[PDB]
RNA sequence: AGCUCGAGCAAAUGACUCUUAAUCAUUGGG
RNA sequence: GGUGUACAUAUCUCCCUGUCACGGAGGGGU
RNA sequence: UUGUCUAGCGAGACUGCUAAUGCAAAUUGGAGGAAGGAAGGGAUGACGUCAAAUCAUCAUGCCCCUUAUGUCUAGGGCUGCAAACGUGCUACAAUGGCCAAUACAAACAGUCGCCAGCUUGUAAAAGUGAGCAAAUCUGUAAAGUUGGUCUCAGUUCGGAUUGAGGGCUGCAAUUCGUCCUCAUGAAGUCGGAAUCACUAGUAAUCGCGAAUCAGCUAUGUCGCGGUGAAUACGUUCUCG
RNA sequence: GGUACACGAAAAACCUUACCUAGACUUGACAUCCUUGGCAAAAUUAUGGAAACAUAAUGGAGGUUAACCGAGUGACAGGU
RNA sequence: GGCCGUAACUAUAACGGUCCUAAG
């Protein structure tokens, strides 16, 4: 009942590593509209990644996001009682957006010290397929695999 | 709160009445409406009838009540017990 | 520590350990520190008897923390024994100042005692 | 009671802080524009009638 | 108490509504 | 326990609805 | 730092040109263009519904009072308080607390006013005292940047409440003003069932100004700028 | 209810204020019409006073009564 | 087989709650 598809604004390439995902995750960890503070958090986390992993921070970040990045989504559809879920293949853009959102949400909840180290350690843990965003992706994947039967009927 | 250079405050009609009744031996209650007047040292020993809004409540000032406002020792609204709505 | 009956934390700085005393706040603690010349940013555990006696002396010069509670109690009893409206308001456990008591001011009335409001069967 | 209050407002009081501004056309006490000495509900009428020079509707 | 055992109904006064009912309070009445 | 034997019912508060009932969350009473 | 800026007039954008398909309106894409297909925002709101709201802005039919339901004044009240709901502010914190230095706005307002500078004071402010009837003078911009410190605790969070000393306005600050200083340090560690707002300079967030005003816990209202996001696959469901 | 609840109220200490208690007034605090004169109203200083209001003072701008200051006077004014 | 409450004069309870039994 809208019959119009929304436009899309430019993502902008990052001006340090020339990787758009860096700008995307900056905007995701944005709070109170503080671009400077978000950029400081990201670059400090990347420097801590340099100090710890002894590898390229952009490569480590890509290895983390690609591993956290899900495949199936379960859409809620109620008919009579409760909701029976529906597995659908997601577009690549929404796939990346969900990966970044999960990364930030599970990074801002860990027990550690300053958010710099928080997000840095979350990224290094997700780089090895052992983390909280990993658990989230596993849970949604297993739920979709369980409710594979109703995949044919969507709406 | 009240400024220093300004000092205290009395309506001075109460002050004249207090001076007269202090010079007079057989003092009686002084019926006053001026709740804004502060209790001056010369007030000590007298009894006032302050207008609470309806009646004149009698307050006996002491060497201790010196400083506060005259109507501060009398109330204006009374509440003692609610009633159950249901 | 050594300041009267109060044991300030050993792993905290001096200008906050002084705040830990009842009669000493933060600004007054800084005032004592500056008057005694003892430099802040010095942990209390890494402090010596020479400063520990001077700080105690200046605190004794100031109003004792122990006598402050009885001073406040005496002042409230004084305000109540006059028959003041302020004393009466303080007596019945209600906001002393011109604070509203219609729908707020629970910090002086404690937990809410919910009652049954009026039954509305429409009119 | 409105005529007595209007007349008392015109009459000077014995204290400076006793004085308040009422509308000059009507007698409304609250919401009076000191720039025009006219309450809001009479200012609207005068502006719609063109009485106040330069007071046009605003579009921003 | 007018009725059933100070209570609840009955009656009246107001609030309530275009006006009532219902409701809300108050209330005399041994 | 107010009623049948701590439980249920019942009572109170908040959601829900145009409103009420139903329904949901919380509290108290031997 | 020479062409900003301010405000009059005017040009510019008209589906004007092009390709597709349509009978035609027209729809979509491209070019040039600051701007493209209601370019963004505002004013502008049909007949009528709800016997919707206002006799307390004003006016008015009718009824009612006429040494009183009319008038003046002092005091009290509209600020009560076992409770319940709505709308907001402040928080529960290291995207942070405190301290120091410091950069960048727009709009508006001002002669019982805006108040620069200086002296006094821990401070609210006081005294002196220029400037400005104002693109001239005044109304400290804050978030932001750097540095120091705290090191995850009911704390250097949080400020409620409470006692004392002062400032200003005002005849007058007790009922019932607000500000400063000192002292105390409730709850609260992300909030149940259930709900609200928002489609770009928007939400979020940080300050500034004005109206009524002697003064005001307006945290309210109307405006201005700084930083500045995420998402829209689709109408199966939900309200209209 | 949506379309009430930081709404009327863009400022309740006095005034505002329409409420209560109390002290005072009666063609009235305000206005017109009429028979009638203007040689005042203010403001402030005294005493009584909670202040209204009373008794005495400077008796006043002005323009001969223009506006207003009055007497008489019944229609009436007045009502948030 | 019991107990309790319940209809706008009174009265009663069409109706509701609950305990037990193999079923009342
Ligand atoms: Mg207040
Ligand atoms: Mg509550
Ligand atoms: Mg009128
Ligand atoms: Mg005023
Ligand atoms: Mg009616
Ligand atoms: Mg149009
Ligand atoms: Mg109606
Ligand atoms: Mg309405
Ligand atoms: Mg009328
Ligand atoms: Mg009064
Ligand atoms: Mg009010
Ligand atoms: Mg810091
Ligand atoms: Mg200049
Ligand atoms: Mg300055
Ligand atoms: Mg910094
Ligand atoms: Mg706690
Ligand atoms: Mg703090
Ligand atoms: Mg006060
Ligand atoms: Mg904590
Ligand atoms: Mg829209
Ligand atoms: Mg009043
Ligand atoms: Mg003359
Ligand atoms: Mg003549
Ligand atoms: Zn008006």
């Amino acid at each position: 009942m809208r019959k119009n598809r929304a436009p899309k604004r430019t993502v902008l390439p990052d001006p340090v590593f020339n990787n758009t995902l860096v700008t995307r995750i900056i905007n995701v960890i944005m709070e109170d509209g503080k671009k400077g503070l978000a950029q400081r958090i990201l670059y400090g986390a990347f420097d801590l990644i340099e100090q710890r992993t002894k590898e390229k921070p952009l490569t480590v970040f890509e290895r983390a996001v690609g591993n956290v990045m899900p495949r199936l989504e379960l859409r809620v559809r109620r008919i009579a009682g409760s909701n029976y879920q529906v597995p659908t293949e997601v577009p690549q853009d929404r796939k990346i957006a969900l990966a970044l959102r999960w990364i930030a949400m599970f990074a801002r909840k860990r027990h550690e010290k300053t958010m710099l180290e928080k997000i840095a350690n979350e990224i290094i843990d997700a780089s090895n397929n052992t983390g909280a965003a990993i658990k989230k992706k596993d849970d949604t994947h297993k739920m979709a695999e369980a409710n594979k039967a109703f995949a044919h009927m969507r709406w | 709160s009240r400024s220093a250079k300004k000092g205290a405050f009395v309506d001075a009609h109460l002050l004249k009445k207090v001076i007269d009744m202090n010079k007079q031996e057989k003092k009686r209650p002084i019926k006053t409406w001026s709740r804004r007047s502060t209790i001056f040292p010369e007030f000590v020993g007298n009894t006032f009838a302050v207008h609470n809004g309806k009646t004149f409540i009698n307050v006996y000032v002491t060497d201790d009540m010196v400083g506060h406002k005259l109507g501060e020792f009398s109330p204006t609204r009374n509440f003692k017990q609610h009633t159950a709505n249901r | 520590a050594r300041i009267l009956g109060i044991d300030i934390p050993n792993q905290k700085r001096i200008e906050i350990a002084l705040t830990y005393i009842f009669g000493i706040g933060l600004s007054r603690s800084q005032a004592i520190l500056k008057q005694a010349n003892i430099n802040p940013d010095k942990r209390v555990k890494d402090l010596t008897e020479e400063e520990f006696v001077a700080i105690r002396n200046v605190a004794s010069a100031y109003k004792i923390e122990g006598d402050l509670r009885r001073e406040i109690a005496l002042n409230i009893k004084h305000l109540s024994e006059i028959g003041a409206w302020r004393g009466l308001r303080h007596r019945k456990n209600l906001p002393v100042r011109g604070q509203r008591t219609r729908t707020n001011a629970r910090t002086r009335k404690g937990p809410r005692k919910t009652v049954a409001n009026k039954k509305i069967e429409s009119k | 009671a409105k005529k007595s209050l209007k007349v008392k407002q015109t009459r000077i009081p014995k204290f400076a802080v006793r004085a308040y501004t009422r509308c000059q056309r009507c007698g409304r006490a609250r919401a009076v524009l000191s720039h025009f000495g006219v309450c809001r509900l009479c200012f609207r009428e005068l502006a719609y009638a063109g009485a106040i020079p330069g007071v046009k509707k605003a579009s921003w």
